């Protein structure tokens, strides 16, 4: 089975160099950039100071415009339905978040020059751009899944010809089976106040990791 | 790309400023070239006159602008 | 191609593939729409949230339930949930999988006719079949005889089965389930000054019920001890950092299952209604029907409900009888688990309602074949 | 081509081109007229000075503010300021530049209707739009969920926003801002023997406040340290060379924001105005509103105002939760920056008020569209 | 009413001025039979304008706000609330009773309290209730003129009854039983 595993790697690595012509590869490039600026708060990533974050803000925002172009082409060829309406809803949010990153990063750049770094010595000014970055990524994950559904549902439909639909280059993993019972632990005895369960927010790495090449 | 972005405008402003800062050097070189020619022609006096006037005004503007960076 | 086992109850939707031992999609069966004014541009195009995303935005949404008392009332919203559980939660093609649907006993005849019509016409499923909540629970228990007490979110019903044979005349149905208990707890909490009025706040009370409520072995003794001391008190923290306390309301909310007069209903309690059904059966089969008592559904998850249930039946049945109660730890998903067993059965592959049969007979084919 | 973005407030006027990162014209919103006899021939023809040039000649003018408490009261002087910023400040022709205006919430309807009428009829712009100042502060903060505390020169208001949805019933507007603090400072300064009664002298007192006033973390303790020693004294030099000294008045003037009873107002301080606004929202979104608390406006520029607000909120909110305060260094221009983001947006290019729609609807078109 | 009065330029902020607004409400507000029609008529003409004089001598004018304030009773979403209006709440309560008494409950609809004295609330409630109930049933609404003091009038009737003296809470009963006696006896 050692020889078999090499074929899967070759097919998987074959799409990492598609020059951003596919939607899925662009989203994967997006997520890696965001994790770098997310890890900046803990100070254990490639970024070192505020100026690094500002440079990363332009790169993720510029990649947002190409994502809008890719998504809108599928929507135009898709006939009017529930899937198409959901697809265009997120494309409205991408334009807002991308535009916010461009203007806000410029403002943080000018303030650095005028008052020096001591004005932005605290990391508080950094989370203004980081908050908009993870806001953008949530919409990017949603529009990828919406675009995939419309592609598979209307793969045979007229107008989808000569297009790079995810339905012909990617496959979904079957969702993991739910636990039949939540195992009890001994820590609840120590706590005298029973609280509500924290909502589980999906991680963009895990949301995109379920994609597999044909 | 989706919307107008300030970075492109900033680049345009910087390029315009550099063009304006090089056109004065070109003007000074032209004045130096027409001044040092011993021969003189009728169609050269007006050009050279306008050239010193423009250069002198530009130098006055530069001198006035420089002082504004001090207190 | 494996079949789909979808168990769409009043409260939660359970879906998965036949042959497995656990569902893959378990989300609330709600549809929410915004009720405020959108100011930020581009953030208001979405106008309907389904399932988990709706529950994560309760602050700016109003939550509606497409199913109440086990009967579908809104059909536009129900189609939205079915579309959400095929393409998003399961990510499969509905047009190449036979689908197994479930329905509660004694529901309106037109309810399952509309369920079949939507499946064939809209989702283009190759085949389908409709089952019964209580029947599928026996498979999960691995038994062929017994009486099933399924208490979900919209309905409570009993079905006695002996050696794989049903007794329709002895089937009892009661419209008192978990949703009614939430409303009673919401009203009872007003005695201490806590008020919840919004649909989002009703989901907060549901969380309190599932974490602090329990069934008292003896009701009168607990009432005497509740007033004398303060050893039965507990605290719960609201999402906004506030803390509330609960006294005797912990064992009063589940106790109305045995005394429906608390909510104003004249129907007998769950302990009495299952005893009446047993005595409606033949005298020969009552010997084992007292044992093999199967409980299923989320409402049967209160602490001590089995202990109270056994005590009440013993005081009614003759002392010679042996009374046993089966309460598996996984009984919240018993209905779905029995659905997978039936769908993957070797001898079950010959009564799927094929699309060709539907064309020549219309939606009315389900009544004569599906049970 | 480029769309103008003009943010006209009670004290200052901000204008520029959409899509930029900073305004191109910032001048005071005052109009002055001579009050002295003119004896030199030809020097008295000018009868009105607007903006910066009026500020340089305070000695022979009577300064007036066309806008007070966020409401335009002199429509003749307001047109003078709008003409100044379109021709003498931006050097643009209004006929080919749609403009974006701002206005505070809970403001009379006649304010924006007459604002729109002037733009279309007098200056003849192709399109326009009127937005809310507190909403635009969230655009500049790179956020879509939070509560905005905007305090300018005439009005202070709170607007909570969750996921791009506003809650109009939770908006609180308080008419107490920097201009009221300037008037209180003049009265307070008379205790040391200084008198400023002229309108030109009010500009001197305003500059004293911006350079010497601060918010004390604990007012009662600070007052004790003010009387015992003289370490809090600072000196300011008047234009004519006279030197004044300020003692405990440095922190007494900004204290009226948290204790409005100093001026005689019955209202509550700005610290518990925000808490009341939060508590009027739904219980589920209060967690995200305690954090993401955005401050804007020039009145919120006092040293220590952010730390003081956090201490006061934490004493009111439940101790389990966390309270954050967002105070960007450039918060004096947050309203304008948000306006530049909105006007240049691609998805916003369809909701301008074109001149064609104004023809068939009149000034009332703004209520149904601009909101 | 204080919030929507700022649209015309009048501002009341203090607690002393909250009593001024209450007096304005009791004299100028009424319930619109058809909300949409009144909105159109208010914009078409100024025939619904009325004036009020403040204590200091100022005079204010109020237009369509006269019928907008009582409308929030039937449309609670105006003040941001989620529950249904009073016309629908009193119908949901009827359906929660057994079917045998719903005919007698549809008749004998009694109102009380000062909030029910708006001019036209009796007519508006009848119009909305009949649209929900089946057309066969009949709807009657009782609106006594003295309904502002209906609660006290019934109280004096009960306390003076000749068969009521045996259910008072005597002081000696409270002395040995404590304040908890009020729960089981008083109702
Ligand atoms: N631990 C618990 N204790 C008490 N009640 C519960 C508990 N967990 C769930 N419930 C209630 O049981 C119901 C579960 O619904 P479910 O068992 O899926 O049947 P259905 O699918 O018909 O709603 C929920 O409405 C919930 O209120
Ligand atoms: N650094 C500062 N410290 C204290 N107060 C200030 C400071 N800067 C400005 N102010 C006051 O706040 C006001 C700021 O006005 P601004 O917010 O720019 O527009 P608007 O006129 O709409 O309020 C000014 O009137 C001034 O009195
Ligand atoms: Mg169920
Ligand atoms: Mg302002």
């Amino acid at each position: 089975s050692f020889q078999e595993e090499k074929s899967k790697l070759d097919a998987e690595v074959s799409k990492w160099d598609d020059s951003g012509n596919d939607i899925i590869v662009l989203a994967k490039q997006m997520c890696m950039i965001m994790m770098e600026m997310t890890d900046f708060t803990r100070g254990k990533g490639p970024l070192k100071n505020t100026s690094d974050v500002i440079s990363a803000a332009k790169k993720i925002a510029e990649a947002g415009s190409r994502m809008d172009k890719l998504g809108r082409t599928i929507a135009d060829h898709c006939p009017d339905s529930a899937c198409k309406q959901d697809l265009l809803a997120y494309l409205q949010r991408i334009a807002l978040y991308c535009h916010q990153l461009n203007i806000c990063s410029k403002v943080k750049a000018e303030v650095q020059n005028l008052g020096g770094e001591l004005v932005v010595s605290g990391v508080d000014s950094a989370m203004s751009l980081i908050q908009a970055a993870k806001n953008l990524m949530n919409a990017v994950v949603q529009t990828v899944k919406a675009s995939y559904v419309a592609s598979t549902k209307y793969q045979k439909s007229q107008g989808m010809a000569s297009l790079n639909l995810p339905a012909v280059s990617w496959k979904m993993k079957a969702p993991e089976k739910k636990p039949l019972v939540k195992r009890e632990k001994q820590d609840e005895t120590q706590t005298k106040i029973k609280r509500a369960s924290q909502k589980k927010h999906v991680n963009p790495v895990q949301a995109l990791s379920e994609f597999k090449a044909m | 790309s989706l919307s107008p972005d300030p970075w492109k405008r900033d680049a345009r402003e910087k390029l315009e400023k550099q063009q304006q800062m090089h056109i004065v050097d070109m003007l000074s070189k032209e004045i130096h070239e027409l001044q040092n020619k011993v021969d003189r022609t009728a169609e050269e006096s007006d050009r050279l006159r306008k050239l010193m006037l423009e250069w002198q005004f530009q130098k006055r503007l530069q001198e006035s602008k420089q002082k504004d960076e001090d207190d | 191609t494996t079949a789909l086992v979808c168990d769409n109850g009043s409260g939660l939707v359970k879906a998965g593939f036949a042959g497995d031992d656990a569902p893959r999609a378990v989300f609330p069966s709600i549809v929410g729409r915004p009720r405020h004014q959108g100011v930020m541009v581009g953030m208001g195009q979405k106008d309907s949230y389904v399932g988990d995303e709706a529950q994560s935005k309760r602050g700016i949404l109003t939550l509606k339930y497409p199913i109440e008392h086990g009967i579908i009332t809104n059909w536009d919203d129900m189609e939205k949930i079915w579309h959400h559980t095929f393409y998003n939660e399961l990510r499969v093609a509905p047009e190449e999988h036979p689908t197994l649907l479930t329905e509660a006993p004694l529901n309106p005849k037109a309810n399952r006719e509309k369920m079949t019509q939507i499946m064939f016409e809209t989702f283009n499923v190759p085949a389908m079949y409709v089952a019964i909540q209580a029947v599928l629970s026996l498979y999960a228990s691995g038994r062929t005889t017994g009486i099933v007490l399924d208490s979900g979110d919209g309905v409570t019903h009993n079905v006695p089965i002996y050696e794989g044979y049903a007794l329709p005349h002895a089937i009892m149905r009661l419209d008192l389930a978990g949703r009614d208990l939430t409303d009673y707890l919401m009203k009872i909490l007003t005695e201490r000054g806590y008020s919840f009025v919004t649909t989002a706040e009703r989901e907060i009370v549901r969380d309190i019920k599932e974490k602090l409520c329990y069934v008292a072995l003896d009701f009168e003794n607990e009432m005497a001890t509740a007033a004398s001391s303060s050893s039965l008190e507990k605290s719960y923290e609201l999402p906004d950092g506030q803390v509330i306390t609960i006294g005797n309301e912990r064992f009063r909310c589940p106790e109305t299952l045995f005394q429906p007069s608390f909510i104003g209903m004249e129907s007998a309690g769950i302990h009495e209604t299952t005893y009446n059904s047993i005595m409606k059966c033949d005298i020969d089969i009552r010997k084992d029907l007292y044992a093999n008592n199967v409980m299923s559904g989320g409402t049967t998850m209160y602490p001590g409900i089995a202990d109270r249930m056994q005590k009440e039946i013993t005081a009614l049945a003759p002392s010679t009888m042996k009374i046993k109660i089966i309460a598996p730890p996984e009984r919240k998903y018993s209905v779905w688990i029995g659905g997978s067993i039936l769908a993957s059965l070797s001898t079950f592959q010959q009564m799927w309602i094929t699309k060709q049969e539907y064309d020549e007979a219309g939606p009315s084919i389900v009544h004569r074949k599906c049970f």
